[PDB]
């Protein structure tokens, strides 16, 4: 008998332990630790838990309900004598003007309505007891809560108290805030809530229960293919509404055409600008194309179409991309191609305002500023071997 | 026509529509053979499809989705490239690529 | 039953539509009325030098204001321009019920 | 024809007349952030620019 | 102005179950959105231009249509003698 | 292309059976139909349809013991049966020893089967030929379907209910059977149509005009 008592305590203070946890963040893993401990030696227990919680996140009725619902399915007693028990609060908040005790023992009579814990019988039961007493203000909050469901079940009663509210606010001269509520109440039903012996063999029996509980890419290149002007092609590409996981994959593909082309069209940057400007997704889908692209796909490419790639690159980011860019050992096909996109820009830009605009950008992998012991010297001399300025004077200051 | 002005013809929609009429037309030249010209009895299959499958193998620029504009202010003033026209034809989403997108531009 | 609906789908709109070459784009398309004679020649009137476009001036407006929105109106009918229709038909078997709508204030 | 936009008449043509509107369009209309992206640079290149009466 | 077919609109909207209707007895003027006397002004011809842009433009079409402003480009300033005081004094 | 050009889903094609064939036109095509008279010459269809029954028959010979078969009787069928596409006709009734009991209208390639439905004494074979196209080139629906309708209505010259409507599309070459069956039998009727199919003569002829008409 000790023991029992004393096992009885243990699940009390575990329930407690859980309604304080009870939250959004974390609300599976409450689940699981109430499931974890025995509730029908300590079904009592369980309720006063519950109810108490109730009457403390009100916020989190809605969950509290689900609860006792699911509790409910297995062990139904147990869910009767919440019911009970909550039934009298109500009561009690009835008699003692507790209103605030009402308004949240209302509100879980609700929930329990909305679940299919209990009938609506009792609900409208209540509503009428709230209208004999002229408390508009108790109903209201209730009413909204279990609205849908109360209409859904029993049409009739709703209708009745809709008239009996129709009355209050018309034939009774009602408060301000009376008033207000019933107004309110009006408005919600115009858009209908859019918002022991037997110890061991019952532990048992807890426990078992407890334990019981290629194609694609095709369609984009004809797409490609099959369009005058890149805008078309753009358009048509936009039409497909495809998911923002393939994204990234028509970029490449789109890419790969492009390379497959004898030089570079600006047909493709067309189409690139067209995707960027459309939509945030897209452009985060580019950007990662380019990271993939300069990191691990570039050595892969013969020379001219490491060119045409640096070319459409260079288009883009011209003026439609942002300049981040992230550049002794990374100094082959990579460099040709770095070289291929500087050029680009020369020609969209004119150099010293390409420059400028470099300066403007963060830009340490392009133009590192810090000398970093003789380490920009290759940078220098890789800018030399095409066109370019500042680099002299870059060295200069250094020294 | 394409060879001649491949960048050219982009922007003009005159051209782009001539193009249309006239593959139209010659595509009623053959279905007038025929005695039909039903649209359904000539699914793009029989045309473009290669003589080395039995087609006729022509070189369609006409499934382009043509520019369409205000021609309001189109003629008048300034324009951009918004709101398509149909192009050419019925397709059971069967995109026909187009000779000028193999045909590197002039520049 | 609410006549209103009808709203751009009028006999009168759709031939108004027909006269100044103007799909409602639910609705029908014909032949234009009038060959459209291009002959602005870039005049003083019309021009994008000079008018203002905070409206698109959908063609939606030109059959319900056509001779305003539209110019050069030609055979072009007036159509209507209506009351709303404030009609509740109860379809739960009940008889005189304020069910859609809210009470007065008194 | 629509809104000034869609093809005069669906006879001769050679074809459907049907006018999907292009999402070009839409890129073209929005770029006030671009032209910021310009623009604004443009702003921040040219920013720092009686008693008797009485 | 943005009054251009606005009940028409509404009432495609709305499938004809409400109707506007427009009125102007209150005589209420308001201050268009953006600056006027401003060179930079706006991008577009053809669309809707920008907010702070907004007033300028309106004017510009108005000058236009008057034919105060001669030509495809022009300004608004004051008349006046020593170039408009240095500019404002700059 | 004949089998798009000439197709089932037309807009207005006054549907005309081409002479001695059951090859449907929709409308007037020109040079088709001559192709078509051509590769059917000489009554093709009606041999091809003919010979089909013939090796049926033969098969069934091979066969009889094993699937306890009375007698294999081919019906005196009016000639233009073969095409006769509205209407149809057992080609091949078939009297059983013992009892069959078959199983529900079903298809040839079905590895399900259940043949405690339908019991019969009598059974008939119908062999139906069809020209394909694009848009009804499938043969078993098609099988499916003329079983549907023929079977039920009146009479379809039929003496028992219960029986096969064996079907190829001469312009695919595909083929396919539809009606009822008993234990042991359709593994053996598929390997037929297969062997029929490989190696018919009528049918080899038909392929070599059509050959010879594509070039």
């Amino acid at each position: 008998i000790k023991f029992q008592r004393e096992n009885w305590e243990m699940i009390r203070s575990h329930v407690s332990p859980i309604i304080s946890n009870l939250t959004m963040d974390n609300l599976q893993e409450s689940h699981r630790d109430l499931f974890q401990v025995n509730i029908l030696i300590g079904r009592d227990i369980i309720c006063k838990n519950v109810v108490d919680f109730t009457l403390n996140n009100g916020r989190l009725i809605p969950a509290l309900s689900a609860l006792i619902a699911l509790l409910n399915s297995d062990i139904p007693d147990i869910g009767e004598t919440l019911a009970k028990e909550l039934m009298l609060m109500f009561v009690q908040q009835f008699n003692r003007k507790d209103y605030v005790s009402c308004g949240n023992i209302l509100q879980c009579l609700s929930i329990l309505f909305l679940y299919d814990v209990i009938h609506e019988i009792v609900i409208l039961q209540i509503l009428l007891l709230l209208l004999e007493k002229n408390s508009l203000r108790l109903v209201i909050a209730v009413m909204k809560i279990c609205g849908w469901k109360l209409a859904l079940v029993s049409k009739k009663t709703h209708d009745m108290i809709w008239e009996k509210l129709r009355y209050i606010l018309q034939t009774q001269e009602l408060s301000s805030t009376l008033r207000e509520s019933l107004e309110t109440l009006f408005e919600i039903r115009q858009k209908d809530y859019k918002s022991c012996e037997n110890f061991n063999e019952l532990t048992m029996a807890f426990d078992t229960l407890r334990q019981k509980l290629v194609e694609f890419k095709k369609k984009i290149y004809l797409v490609l293919k099959s369009s005058l002007s890149g805008d078309e092609a753009a358009h048509k590409l936009l039409k497909l509404k495809i998911a923002n996981n393939l994204k990234k994959s028509v970029v490449d593909i789109i890419i790969k055409s492009s390379l497959q082309e004898s030089t570079f069209s600006k047909f493709y940057s067309i189409l690139s600008e067209r995707m960027i400007t459309f939509h945030r997704s897209w452009q985060t889908a580019y950007n990662e194309t380019f990271e993939q692209n300069y990191t691990q796909d570039i050595e892969d490419y013969e020379t001219d179409q490491l060119r045409i790639l640096g070319k459409f690159w260079g288009h883009l980011i011209s003026y439609e991309f942002l300049p981040m860019d992230c550049l002794e050992e990374s100094c082959p096909q990579g460099r040709i191609f770095i070289k291929f996109l500087f050029q680009e820009l020369v020609n969209e830009l004119g150099l010293d305002e390409l420059q400028l605009r470099l300066n403007s950008s963060k830009l340490d992998g392009m133009f590192p500023l810090e000398g970093d012991a003789e380490h920009i010297r290759y940078s220098i001399n890789f800018f030399t071997a095409i066109g370019l300025g500042l680099l002299t004077e870059d060295m200069r200051s250094r020294l | 026509l394409f060879t001649y002005f491949r960048e050219a013809i982009v922007a003009t929609e005159p051209l782009l529509d001539i193009l249309v009429k006239g593959e139209t037309r010659i595509q009623n030249r053959v279905k007038l053979g025929l005695n039909s010209k039903m649209p359904t009895r000539f699914p793009p299959a029989v045309f473009y499809t290669p003589k080395e499958l039995g087609g006729l193998g022509m070189i369609s620029a006409s499934h382009i989705l043509i520019p369409a504009s205000d021609l309001s202010w189109s003629k008048q003033t300034d324009t951009g490239i918004t709101h398509f026209r149909a192009g050419m034809t019925h397709e059971d989403e069967k995109l026909i690529p187009t000779i000028f997108r193999y045909i590197t531009t002039w520049e | 039953t609410d006549k209103n609906y009808y709203y751009l789908f009028d006999k009168k709109s759709f031939f108004n539509g027909k006269a100044l070459n103007n799909a409602i784009p639910g609705g029908p398309k014909f032949e234009p009325l009038y060959p459209r004679e291009e002959e602005e020649d870039y005049n003083e009137f019309n021009s994008i030098d000079r008018v203002i476009f905070r409206v698109p001036i959908r063609s939606e407006y030109k059959v319900a204001f056509p001779h305003l929105y539209n110019s050069r109106p030609r055979s072009v009918r007036i159509p209507w321009y209506n009351n709303p229709v404030s009609c509740i038909i109860q379809n739960d078997e009940e008889y005189d019920t304020p069910a859609l709508f809210f009470d007065p204030s008194l | 024809s629509y809104n000034g936009i869609g093809l005069k008449s669906a006879k001769g043509s050679s074809t459907s007349g049907h006018v999907q509107r292009s999402l070009a369009s839409n890129n073209r209309r929005r770029p006030q952030g671009s032209q910021q992206q310009r623009q604004q640079r443009q702003n921040a290149i040219k920013k720092a620019s009686i008693e008797t009466h009485m | 102005i943005e009054s251009a077919g606005f009940e028409t609109d509404l009432r495609l909207s709305t499938n004809g179950l409400g109707m506007c209707q427009l009125y102007f007895w209150h005589k209420i003027w308001r201050k268009v959105p953006g600056d006027v006397l401003d060179k930079d002004a706006f991008i577009p011809k053809l669309k809707p231009a920008p907010i702070n842009s907004l007033s300028r433009d309106f004017v510009m079409k108005t000058r236009r249509r008057k034919g105060i402003s001669t030509g495809g480009f022009m300004s608004n300033d004051g008349p006046t003698l020593e170039k408009y005081i240095s500019a404002e004094l700059y | 292309w004949s089998p798009t050009i000439n197709r089932a889903n037309v807009y207005v094609g006054f549907l005309v059976q081409l002479d001695l064939t059951g090859i449907f036109l929709h409308g007037k095509i020109p040079t088709l139909k001559i192709s078509l008279i051509q590769i059917f010459r000489a009554h093709l269809w009606q041999k091809i349809h003919e010979s089909i029954v013939f090796d049926i028959c033969q098969i069934l010979d091979g066969e009889l013991d094993v699937l306890q078969i009375e007698s294999v009787t081919k019906e005196t069928v009016h000639p233009r049966k073969s095409y006769k596409m509205n209407s149809s006709a057992a080609d091949i009734t078939m009297e059983s020893v013992h009892e069959w009991e078959v199983s529900k209208p079903s298809l040839l390639h079905e590895t399900n089967d259940s043949f405690k439905g339908l019991i019969t004494n009598k059974m008939w074979f119908d062999v139906q030929l069809r020209y394909g196209d694009y848009d009804s080139h499938d043969i078993s629906r098609y099988v499916r379907a003329k079983f549907l309708d023929y079977t039920t209505d009146n009479v379809s010259m039929y003496p028992s209910p219960t029986g096969v409507m064996i079907g190829i599309d001469l312009a695919y070459n595909m083929y396919d059977a539809y009606g009822n069956w008993f234990n042991g039998l359709k593994p053996l009727i598929q390997n037929s149509m297969r062997t029929i199919m490989k190696a018919n003569p009528a049918l080899y002829v038909l392929r070599e005009r059509i050959r010879k008409g594509l070039q």
